[PDB]
């Protein structure tokens, strides 16, 4: 088991670009896939991201695409969303997340879909 | 022979090149000819030597045909004459420290 | 054919690279991987970038069958025939065949599985004894049935080898290689030395399942003048044999998969310092797993066209 | 899958006629360039000359292959079809006129 | 182009009742389901993996069933902290298009 | 298209073999050294 704490809430004008961290602790870093998710206040849950470490390869949703990045650090053990390009709708809460797949190191993997762990969430005001 | 120069406890990279931009047969001997690491076509493959967790490779410059020899934490008992044999070609290499 | 010899040659033979590109086309249009990371790296000015050519996976079935080769109008292909064959050199007896014989086209390290066997005893061949850099290919007289399954943690299978037959074999094989080492020296034989999980471990497919099973419990005898279990573990992330560069699959298929298969060659490596000698399996050159079944075989192009010196008229 | 049995199985053995055919057609055509039209075993006029590996007719047609025979004049293979194709038949037909 | 709908939109029941919270699907997503609860002001937190497995430090009350675009997850005796929104998560597609239920009110 | 595949290789078919049938048969008779022309002589007698 881990923890993942977030950064701090942020306030931006539209059109810039806003960088959130998210730092994981309690395990080695590779052996997790995370996930990046959106919630707007009042609404319901919305996927936007999902980062594979070991590989280096970050999948997103058709909804925004081209309009974020999400990166990894396995030196510091982080995870980076920037989104640049950003408007009103993305007023919200943002989760990131991560889900075990087995020994990473050797070759297993498990394709896990479900979201275990969870952060605590920052919030944006666009 | 081509000499090159290290430090303790540093990273020194080995330079191999061939004629052809291809990835070929190729392998890296002591002085005592004993592996340090080849390759088997897509996989790399190390030696019996002593150097066997402090050897590594590009993987991505094979292509290119380079084919380096990376040493991570370097010793005094490192210092010898490396031989590469690729295409029928016997390149030496003789690192000091 | 009549009383003819043949210069044969098999480490620069002309059909392992056409049996190379057609069985990289077979794995690029059969298997879909999920994820491929292929290092693209186009310009000591160089610069490395990868791509991310993501495709639906699938699970498909997948089982090799066999596959002739045949020369077209105006070539033909010639065999040898001796039982006790070099490798290389004159073949004293060769015969005209229109097609070559059965070959499955099989992906194994460490062993030759489901290949094709000898004629009269076991046969040791190399491109160079005493080279040290040059892979030996041992192939058998008798097939060694292994059997190697997943029983109903999904990523546990075991793979039982007889103990005797495997003994007697590799007997055999220690008595062919004191031909070439002077009949008294010790021989030694060890698990791996490191490299990739698909060279240090004995890795193949079975059913569309990859399987990386460890051979430190086959390699460990030393000679002077009832069932092993193998521990095999199946992987998602593989190193690609088509070129560099890693790939994705899916997890595995819930039920059982069972394959019988027959060991029929093996690869070696000498370990040659400054005596005893020791010979660590090898392998992971595909085209060493295709040189030891066409090792028999020459592509030549008939010329009906002579000159000769007569007596004649106008 | 009748369509398949006539699209792939139909048309590469159909190809390996075709050219087996037109081999067989543009060999014919280089015998008879030089005058033998038809024939199988053809005879011209051509001097064979001291050199070439000049023996004795006994030992050329009672001890040697056709493959030892074809491998001793591999390089001078070019001289005697430019003498058979060119100078020849030409100055033949020439002399005919 | 996957779309996600759940037809039970809101529920009110007393508590110490079962209560039946469906997901609809348009096509089979075969079985690759999650369960999710979320108290407001709180991260989410997962319940059901799978569609059919339990987790880890869940109520055993909890209990999910379905197959293709028909999945149903039942609880048997409601208690006081259940008072969340709810939601289910298709993880069928490669590569990954993935989305989220609407979120129905407990 | 399925007329291409259907009707056309056996016109193709049909005059590859006849073009082989005319082949093989002006080979036999350039065997006995009567290579092309219609009508020749030879050496055997009529018993
Ligand atoms: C024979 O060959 C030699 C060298 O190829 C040449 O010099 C000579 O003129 C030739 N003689 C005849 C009669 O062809």
């Amino acid at each position: 088991e881990v923890q993942l704490v977030e950064s701090g809430a942020e306030v931006k004008k539209p059109g810039s670009s806003v960088k959130v961290s998210c730092k994981a602790s309690g395990d080695t870093f590779i052996r997790y896939s995370f996930t990046w998710v959106r919630q707007a206040p009042g609404q319901g849950l919305e996927w936007m991201g999902r980062i594979i470490t070991i590989l280096d390869v970050a999948h997103y949703a058709p909804h925004l695409q081209g309009r974020v990045t999400i990166t990894a650090d396995k030196s510091t053990s982080t995870v980076y969303l920037e989104l640049r390009n950003l408007r009103s709708d993305d007023t919200a809460v943002y989760f990131c997340a991560g889900v075990y797949e087995g020994e990473a190191d050797e070759g297993e993997y498990d394709n896990n879909g479900f979201l275990k762990h969870w952060g605590q969430g920052t919030l944006v005001t666009v | 022979k081509k000499v090159v120069l290290g430090k303790k406890g540093d990273t020194v990279e080995l330079t191999c090149t061939a004629s052809q931009k291809k990835s070929i047969q190729f392998h890296w001997k002591n002085s005592n000819q004993i592996k340090i690491l080849g390759n088997q076509g897509s996989f790399l493959t190390k030696g019996p030597s002593k150097l066997n967790d402090r050897a590594d490779s590009r993987r991505s410059l094979w292509d290119q045909g380079n084919f380096p020899l990376i040493i991570k934490n370097l010793k005094i008992e490192d210092s010898d004459t490396y031989i590469c044999e690729v295409e029928d070609q016997k390149e030496e290499v003789q690192l000091l420290v | 054919l009549e009383n003819v010899t043949e210069e044969f040659n098999m480490w620069k033979n002309n059909m392992v690279e056409q049996m190379h590109t057609d069985i990289i086309s077979l794995w690029d249009q059969s298997l879909k991987p999920c994820v491929k990371l292929t290092p693209l790296c186009v310009t000591r000015l160089i610069n490395c970038n990868t791509s991310a050519i993501t495709q639906a996976c699938p699970k498909v079935s997948f089982e090799p069958i066999p596959i002739h080769y045949c020369a077209p109008a105006g070539f033909a292909i010639l065999k040898c025939k001796d039982k006790k064959f070099n490798g290389t050199g004159p073949c004293p007896s060769v015969s005209t065949v229109q097609c070559t014989h059965g070959i499955k086209p099989v992906v194994s390290t460490q062993l030759l599985l489901n290949g094709s066997l000898a004629e009269e005893e076991v046969m040791i061949r190399s491109e160079n004894i005493t080279n040290n850099a040059k892979n030996i290919l041992v192939q058998f007289n008798t097939p060694v049935q292994i059997n190697c399954t997943r029983p109903n943690d999904i990523r546990q299978a075991h793979c039982n080898v007889s103990k005797a037959t495997w003994n007697e074999t590799l007997g055999k094989v220690v008595k062919q290689l004191r031909k070439h080492f002077g009949n008294n020296t010790i021989i030694r034989f060890a698990n791996s030395s490191g490299g990739d999980l698909e060279v240090t471990t004995h890795s193949f497919n079975c059913g569309g399942e990859f399987f990386y099973c460890n051979t430190s419990g086959l390699f460990n005898s030393t000679w002077i003048s009832d069932s092993i279990t193998l521990p095999c573990r199946i992987k998602q992330i593989i190193n690609m044999w088509q070129r560099i560069g890693q790939a994705m699959y899916a997890p595995p298929i819930q039920g059982v998969i069972r394959c019988v298969s027959n060991i029929t060659g093996l690869i070696l490596t000498r370990d040659g310092g400054s005596t005893t000698e020791t010979f660590r399996p090898g392998g992971g050159d595909m085209r060493d797993n295709w040189r030891s079944e066409l090792y028999k075989y020459k592509v030549v192009k008939i010329e009906p066209l002579g000159v000769a010196p007569t007596r004649c008229k106008r | 899958q009748h369509l398949l049995k006539l699209t792939v199985w139909g048309i590469k053995q159909l190809q390996a006629r075709v050219l087996a055919v037109e081999r067989y057609l543009r060999d014919q055509q280089l015998l008879g360039i030089w005058g033998c039209s038809g024939k199988l075993i053809c005879c011209t006029n051509v001097p064979w000359n001291s050199s070439w590996s000049n023996r004795n007719l006994s030992e050329i047609w009672d001890n040697m292959t056709w493959l030892q025979w074809d491998k001793e004049i591999s390089n001078y293979t070019q001289i005697i079809y430019g003498l058979l194709e060119e100078s020849q038949n030409q100055q033949e037909k020439n002399e005919q006129d | 182009d996957i779309v996600m709908t759940q037809s039970p939109a809101t529920l009110s029941v007393s508590p110490g009742e079962r209560a039946t919270l469906s997901c609809r699907a348009s096509e089979s997503v075969s079985s690759d389901l999650a369960w999710y609860q979320q108290k407001p002001g709180q991260a989410p937190r997962l319940l059901i993996y799978g569609a059919s497995t339990r987790a880890t430090g869940v109520p055993a009350r909890f209990s999910g069933s379905g197959s293709g675009a028909e999945f149903t997850l039942t609880i048997s005796s409601l208690q006081s902290e259940d008072f969340a929104v709810y939601y289910c998560q298709q993880y069928n597609n490669w590569p990954p298009r993935y989305t989220f239920g609407q979120g129905t009110r407990l």
